[PDB]
């Protein structure tokens, strides 16, 4: 597994090369963030259950033939499924952050997951909607919470949303 | 989707022998209760609309606050959702009652019920008191054996919620 | 033509009833039916000449019909033939589709006895034709549909003889 | 194994794996992947 | 020209629907030809002539329609009759309509006619007893083969 | 669907006739696409010119509803 | 079974394969050729 | 019917049904129960409706029962009522058989040169057959109402 | 698993509606004839041993290259191997035959069946012939049995024949 | 589509639509967003449809694919699998159409001419469409499966 | 000729290109008007006569058109004028119910234009017979169908001028 | 139309002079090349299709003009561009046998040219068709044939451009 050093550090060896001044400034930029990314972390942590709530809600008033019989999630066995998705895949985007690299959330949860689910007859297209649904609550959250000192974490609104937004693409 | 036969031709597989007495003894059992069963399941069948009508307000009735505003009662929509819920119960039941087994019900009910319950905010309390109710008035549309059944599969589902 | 339902609104026209409980019985008797003999028509349709092949395999050929002195010898005449069992079989789908045997008088049988004894067209072997391809139709088309589609190829065998 | 398996593989491939190294055979169904994976979700990846 | 495709019964009832042919024609849009042809491919034609009566009389009154006689051998009914069996009504139409013999006797105008044939034989009793037939007087098909 | 419309003239080569006919030889009209084409070869089977033909009727590109 | 090409690991193979239909050769009509098969009544009583 | 209409359709082409005729033979007859339905209503009430579409009539047009009128007398009103009855009638046929073809056979084809015979005005007909759509129309739920309206305007359309 | 019932439930649930009194009486007859199926089912159980014997007698009569060196019922082992897919076939079609549904048959025990015997070398033509010598024998039992009540049972015949037939065409 | 169908039996009769014509206008767009449905599923997994027809195909006719065969070879493969992509889009055309008129111009009208130029087995490709539908009725509900199935057997009909 | 439908799928056939999301869009901006298209078809063709005459009271008669040296004088060539009405009322009722005005084209302006120079019929005149026919109609077919049935009429105008 | 032995007539008919030695000298220079004509044919009739497959295989598809957006795109079209390579491929053996090229300009390129620009039909395209199907002809007819087949192929293809 990937984090943002050990990408630089795999990068580095590959020239067969002590880090670069570059590269150790874009490091110790992001260990100077690093207050900010655990409070967009811990803001997807504590909401976690609301987040996939409120997605879902809204998958299924725009998809109402997903909870139809003949849709996807029918009957409780199916819905349970989806529902375990989506905090699946929330759960590696918030690792992701953690990490301040993709790696992970491409490894262990976006590899393989489209052809899985077109095998099942899950559709993408709606999967890829629950996802950007979960992107938009998820943001929301990273930037209203309690009592958090006042800054600016669009650099890191800006990254957790290309981790939703590989998520989505990969899967649609 | 589990029943007589179903469980039976599995346990003939497992084992890899054939279709011996135990096995012809037990189905003929699913055979023999077949006519309560579907007496049981007709009668639900067609006062369905009735039933379902009866066990929502009921869970009205019995929880006041669920129809004021702000409320999971309220609104065109959640009453709605609700009386298809009831109604998917329903509907179950008469399969399990026709197909010789709870599998209708562990398939498409059972399997999941609480996660589910529990992301949406559905309390197992409105659904027991659906169907406690919905056990009251079946109490006098059935008797004997096609009541016994309808009562099994009903109390399979309060048990399931519990 | 008529089909089940037109067989009863000309009835009725005739006495100038408006239609009643027992014509309103039969209608439903129809169309309580109706999505079985569509189902039934499509796979008769896409496996039409599986069906010819089958029949003619079971009741026509490797005989003396299409041998020197037989009616289906020469590749004209046997094309001829199985050309005219296309007709049967797309025939019969018809009169099945509309539960009335009224287009089999009307399109097929209509003079065909008689143009076949002009001919020299062997009437026993072109029936026997027929009865193969209800044979094959029964199995392809299910219980559902069996005992409808048979009933038509009945009705043009019996036509013949 | 962990490393080797679990975490690079999506579920589905680690799910194969599994089948093969430990009962010695392919997963004979569709479903028998869903039973396991959803194991997965509620119990984590000791229990499954 | 309703008398001579549709005959003289039906044409009684004809009042207005090829109405926009006729202004074609008398525009000098279409010929005569198509004029007839067009006549054969409409539905009043084809109820009249062509569903009430099998495949091989089909034939038959479409000889006498469009061309005033009746099949003259039988390397024709085979033909004819078996493009009618392949593709349906306008295409045994639209032959008979192009044909050498349409073209010969009767060119782009000359609405087409009853010819009494003289030559094969046959062919004249034959002609001159669907000829002289109203419209379902007899239905019987005169040259079955 | 579509329709050609065509200008032909067709000569008489056995009989030279006695009534008018005008509109017999020299003549233009809207033909159907189906036929258009075997018309076309019964006009130059019988010894006669083509000299126009206009579509009228169809677009050039096709693919759907030209079948009609 | 090793990820060490890529690191990451394959995309699970079974998935296509998992879920590849019934299929339904409908109809069908026997064979009896095959040789020639024997028909008539004298069977069972050759047997008797 | 709907089934006639399809097939001749498909004989005259020398082919099997298409996948669109499958369609609304399926469409056609899963509505069966519900234009038998329609049908029964209008078969309930009709000495109703023809007494109040024949009212409609009467009053918009006076004069057809007036002395010069075709349908003037006691006897000459009764036989034109009668031909309401004719035409709800067929009105209910077509209803249950999902097009015209009978309808058409019955009372449109030759209409006009039997009443132009009969001297009866063509067009006052045609309003007696809406003022039937008006009477029937109030005894229908607003979906069986329309479907039913279909049929009327039909004929209306026919006397043409 | 399916058995007929279940088979009903499945397509009543895809409408998501109840049955169609079409449907429940289709069942009751099934419940109707069950004693004889139990008498069908126990006919071929009752002579699997001999039905397996004497088809495969009939197989190598037949067929006398499968049990030369080369063939593939030859040595010991390989004969073992066939005479055990026999039971095998024999097994999942009776129950079928319990169940009043193909199902089991086909996803158990036919799915995938033929791609393994040609990876094999196992000719699936001898395999389907094997097959209809089973069928042959196990109707002639269902159909004379030891005191037995006297009926027809000509529709069960049929059903059980297009279990065998199903594994036969799928197989060859 | 039914629309096309509907309207040129109109116009060539010189009249407006039937009841009849209209009725299934309406089913058919009562269906839109269904049959929109069931092309969106199909188009999603064309890959895999396309592929497990050719397993299903070469296995029945291991020849086609042998020394004398049409498709003998890896690029003569290659258009083969081609072919039946093309067929599996021209059937989502014809379901979103509602008839086949689209599907027939494109690509039945000329084909027993096409391929036996090229020497193709016709009713090999009829199984290679029988494949598709096996695999392509795998992905759809019980209602939309058969649906579809209308038109795959509706070509492998034409290819006969 | 061409639907909104048929318009898609042809455009794209083109291409070879499998219905996409744009593609679906469309068709789906069509279905859902297709309701209130019956709706203004019935209409229109059960009020036919009337709105050809309302028209022509409009715009026609009562004027020099009408009286001896004008082009719809003659029981004849008045006639054959609101016979041509009745052609334009029912095609544009064809363009609308299709959503596309491909048969417009195809069956109607094609050729005209020079057609009723050559028979010097007025033109100007023609196109206020449409205009007065857009006008009615769009009174009795009401807001859910009046702007999609006027555009054909509009069709047809701009197509002779 | 005109072959060898009729153009001598006609050509000296218009001066009204009789058959002399020149003109004999032309006919027997056709009669002579005769009995070779007559075998030439019977190889092009009877090879027709495979000269056809074989010269398209050369000539016209594995390529854009087969693929969506070409002129032999869709059943329809493929089928229609072959007939006429039918076309071409029989009249061009009815002007060899002739001996003159009369008949490819009265019933094969007299208004094709246009015809195929109105179309969209591409000329140069189909030069190629034509003259990969005269590569295939001079094979199978052999040096007796080989020259004269060829230039009513030639005919036709400058005919074109
Ligand atoms: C690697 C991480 C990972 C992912 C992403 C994953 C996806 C995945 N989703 C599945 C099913 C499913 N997925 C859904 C999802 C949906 N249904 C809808 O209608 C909506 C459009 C959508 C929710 C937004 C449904 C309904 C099923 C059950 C399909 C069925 O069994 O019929 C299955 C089949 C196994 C199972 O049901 O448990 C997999 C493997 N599995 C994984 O291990
Ligand atoms: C238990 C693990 C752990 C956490 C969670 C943690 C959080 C943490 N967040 C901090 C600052 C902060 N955190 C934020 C975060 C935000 N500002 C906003 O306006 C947004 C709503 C939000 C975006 C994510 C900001 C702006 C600061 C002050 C600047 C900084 O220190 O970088 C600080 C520095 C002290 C302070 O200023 O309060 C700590 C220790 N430390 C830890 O050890
Ligand atoms: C196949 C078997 C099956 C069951 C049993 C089932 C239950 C079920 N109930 C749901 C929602 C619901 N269920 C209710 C229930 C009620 N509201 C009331 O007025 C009453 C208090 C109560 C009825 C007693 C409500 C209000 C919702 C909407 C919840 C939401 O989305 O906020 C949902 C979420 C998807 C949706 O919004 O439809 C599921 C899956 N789904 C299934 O597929
Ligand atoms: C005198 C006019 C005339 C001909 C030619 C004729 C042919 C003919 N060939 C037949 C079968 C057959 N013909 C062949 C021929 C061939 N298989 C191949 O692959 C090769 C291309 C070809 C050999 C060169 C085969 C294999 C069958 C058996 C097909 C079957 O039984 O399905 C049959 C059906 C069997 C029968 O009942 O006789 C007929 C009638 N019949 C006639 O009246
Ligand atoms: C199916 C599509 C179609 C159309 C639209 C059509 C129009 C059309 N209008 C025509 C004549 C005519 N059209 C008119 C029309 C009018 N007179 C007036 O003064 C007004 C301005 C106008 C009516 C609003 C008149 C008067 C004639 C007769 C000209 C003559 O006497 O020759 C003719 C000549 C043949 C005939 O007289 O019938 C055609 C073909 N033909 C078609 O096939
Ligand atoms: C649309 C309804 C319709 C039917 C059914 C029909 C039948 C029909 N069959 C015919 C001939 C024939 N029919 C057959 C049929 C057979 N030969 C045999 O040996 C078998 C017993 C049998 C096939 C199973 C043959 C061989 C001929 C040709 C007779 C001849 O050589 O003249 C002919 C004479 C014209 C022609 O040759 O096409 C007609 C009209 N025509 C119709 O319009
Ligand atoms: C231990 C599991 C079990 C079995 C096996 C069982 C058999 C069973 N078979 C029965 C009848 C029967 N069984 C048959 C069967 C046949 N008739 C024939 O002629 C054929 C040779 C054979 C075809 C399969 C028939 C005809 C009847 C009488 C009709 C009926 O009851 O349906 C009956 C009704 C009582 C009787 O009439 O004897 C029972 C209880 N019951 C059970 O609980
Ligand atoms: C020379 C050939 C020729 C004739 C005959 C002809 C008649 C004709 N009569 C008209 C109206 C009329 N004609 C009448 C006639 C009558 N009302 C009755 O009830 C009686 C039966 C009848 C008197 C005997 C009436 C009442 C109108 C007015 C109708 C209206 O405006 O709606 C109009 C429309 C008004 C106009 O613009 O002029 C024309 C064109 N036009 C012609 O080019
Ligand atoms: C959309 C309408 C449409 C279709 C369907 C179409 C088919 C088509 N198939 C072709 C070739 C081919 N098609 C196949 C197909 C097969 N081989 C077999 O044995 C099987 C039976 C079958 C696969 C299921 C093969 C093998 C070729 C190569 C033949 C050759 O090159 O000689 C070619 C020539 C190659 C090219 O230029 O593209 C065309 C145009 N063209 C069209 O415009
Ligand atoms: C008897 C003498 C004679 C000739 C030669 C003839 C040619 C001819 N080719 C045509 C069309 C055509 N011709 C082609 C030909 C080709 N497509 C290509 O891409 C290639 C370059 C080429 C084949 C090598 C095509 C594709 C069309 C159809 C155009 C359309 O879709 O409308 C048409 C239009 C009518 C129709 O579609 O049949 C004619 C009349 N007609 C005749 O009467």
């Amino acid at each position: 597994m990937q984090d943002a050093f050990t990408k630089a550090i795999v990068a580095a060896d590959l020239r067969g090369s002590f880090l670069s001044e570059q590269e150790l400034n874009q490091l110790t930029n992001l260990v100077k963030e690093s207050n900010k990314r655990l409070d967009a972390v811990n803001a997807i942590t504590g909401n976690a259950a609301e987040i996939i709530s409120d997605a879902a809600h809204k998958l299924f008033a725009e998809q109402t033939d997903l909870i139809r019989p003949g849709g996807n999630a029918y009957p409780n066995r199916r819905m349970a499924a989806c529902l375990r998705d989506m905090e699946i895949i929330l759960r590696y985007v918030s690792y992701a952050l953690l990490a301040g690299d993709a790696s992970v959330l491409e490894d262990r949860c976006l590899n393989g997951l489209k052809e899985t689910y077109v095998a099942l007859g899950t559709p993408t297209r709606s999967v890829a909607r629950a996802v950007q649904l979960m992107k938009e609550t998820a943001i929301g959250y990273v930037n209203s919470p309690s009592g958090v000192t006042r800054g600016d974490c669009s650099a890191l609104v800006n990254e957790a949303a290309t981790y939703f937004d590989k998520a989505a693409a990969s899967i649609a | 989707m589990k029943t007589v036969i179903t469980e039976v031709i599995a346990s003939a597989d497992s084992q890899g022998r054939f279709l011996n007495n135990t096995e012809l003894q037990a189905a003929n059992g699913r055979f023999q209760r077949a006519t309560a069963s579907m007496e049981a399941a007709r009668a639900l069948t067609s006062n369905a609309d009735s039933l379902v009508k009866g066990a929502v307000q009921e869970v009205y009735n019995k929880f006041p606050y669920l129809t004021q505003p702000g409320q999971m009662g309220y609104g065109d929509t959640n009453q709605a959702k609700c009386a298809r819920d009831i109604s998917h119960y329903l509907r179950f039941i008469t399969y399990s009652l026709v197909a010789g087994g709870t599998g209708p019900l562990d398939d498409y009910i059972v399997a999941g019920l609480r996660e589910v319950n529990r992301t949406f905010n559905l309390s197992p309390s409105w659904y027991i008191e659906a169907l406690k109710h919905i056990k009251g008035k079946v109490g006098s549309q059935l008797s004997g054996q096609p009541l016994t059944e309808a009562n099994a599969y009903i109390d399979y589902c309060i048990n399931a919620l519990s | 033509m008529q089909d089940a339902i037109t067989a009863v609104i000309n009835n009725y026209d005739v006495q100038g009833k408006y239609l009643d409980g027992a014509a309103l019985d039969k209608l439903k008797a129809y169309f309580t039916t109706g999505a079985v003999r569509v189902r039934a028509a499509a796979v008769i349709s896409s496996n039409a000449t599986t069906i010819i092949k089958e029949a003619a395999a079971k009741a026509l050929i490797y005989s003396d019909l299409t041998r020197p002195g037989g009616n289906m010898y020469t590749t004209r005449r046997y094309a001829a033939c199985i050309r005219d069992m296309d007709y049967f079989l797309r025939y019969a789908t018809y009169a099945m589709l509309a539960g009335d045997p009224s287009i089999l008088d009307e399109r097929v049988l209509n003079g065909l006895k008689e143009t076949y004894n002009s001919l020299g067209v062997p009437i026993a072997a072109t029936v026997g034709g027929i009865q193969a391809m209800k044979e094959v139709v029964g199995g392809l088309v299910g219980p559902d549909a069996a005992k409808e589609a048979s009933i038509y190829f009945d009705y043009l065998s019996s036509g013949l003889s | 194994y962990r490393d080797r398996f679990f975490r690079t593989a999506s579920n589905n491939r680690f799910i194969e794996l599994n089948f093969k190294h430990f009962l010695g055979r392919a997963p004979y169904s569709q479903a028998e992947i869903g039973e396991h994976f959803n194991r997965y979700h509620k119990s984590g990846y000791d229990a499954e | 020209a309703y008398v001579q495709v549709f005959d003289k019964d039906i044409a009684s009832y004809i009042r207005s629907e090829f109405s926009a042919l006729e202004s074609r024609l008398r525009n000098r849009e279409t010929s005569v030809k198509e004029f007839v042809r067009l006549l054969g491919f409409s539905a009043l034609y084809r109820k009249q002539f062509h569903d009430r009566y099998p495949n091989t009389k089909v034939v038959e009154f479409a000889f006498k329609h469009f061309l005033g006689r009746a099949v003259k051998n039988q390397a024709e009914l085979i033909k004819y009759h078996g493009l009618l069996g392949r593709k349906g009504i306008k295409a045994l139409i639209g032959a008979l309509v192009d044909g050498e013999e349409y073209g010969r006797l009767y060119g782009e105008d000359t609405v087409p006619s009853w010819q009494f044939p003289t030559l094969p034989a046959a062919n004249y009793p034959n002609s001159v007893e669907l000829y002289n037939r109203f419209t379902r007087q007899d239905d019987s098909l005169v040259v079955p083969s | 669907s579509r329709y050609f419309k065509v200008t032909a003239c067709i000569p008489s080569l056995k009989r030279v006739r006695t009534g008018r006919e005008l509109q017999n030889t020299f003549f233009t009209k809207l033909v159907p696409y189906e036929n258009w084409f075997t018309e076309q070869q019964r006009i130059q089977k019988a010894g006669g010119k083509v000299l126009s033909v206009k579509l009228f009727t169809g677009v050039q590109g096709a693919n759907t509803g030209v079948g009609a | 079974d090793t990820d060490r090409g890529i690191g990451a690991q394959p995309a699970a193979k079974l998935t296509f394969p998992l879920s590849r239909p019934l299929g339904v050769t409908s109809a069908y009509f026997p064979s009896s050729q095959g040789g020639a098969a024997t028909s008539d009544g004298l069977e069972m009583f050759t047997r008797m | 019917s709907v089934l006639t209409k399809a097939i001749v359709n498909a004989d005259a082409e020398a082919r099997y049904l298409s996948p669109g005729e499958l369609d609304r033979i399926k469409s056609f007859v899963a509505s069966g129960e519900r234009r038998l339905r329609i049908a029964q209503t209008l078969t309930e009430a009709r000495e109703r409706i023809v007494k109040q579409a024949g009212d409609q009539l009467f009053q918009i047009r006076p004069d057809v029962v007036s002395p010069g009128g075709n349908a003037y007398g006691e006897k000459m009103t009764a036989l034109c009522l009668r031909d309401l009855d004719y035409y709800l009638r067929l009105v209910t046929y077509g209803i249950v058989a999902g097009d015209v073809t009978p309808i058409e056979e019955i009372g449109i084809i030759g209409v006009k040169e039997m009443y132009n015979s009969l001297q009866t005005p063509i067009p006052a007909v045609a309003e007696g057959v809406r003022a039937m759509k008006n009477v029937a129309t109030s005894l229908l739920s607003g979906d069986d109402a329309a479907e039913a309206g279909f049929y009327f305007d039909y004929l209306v359309g026919a006397m043409q």
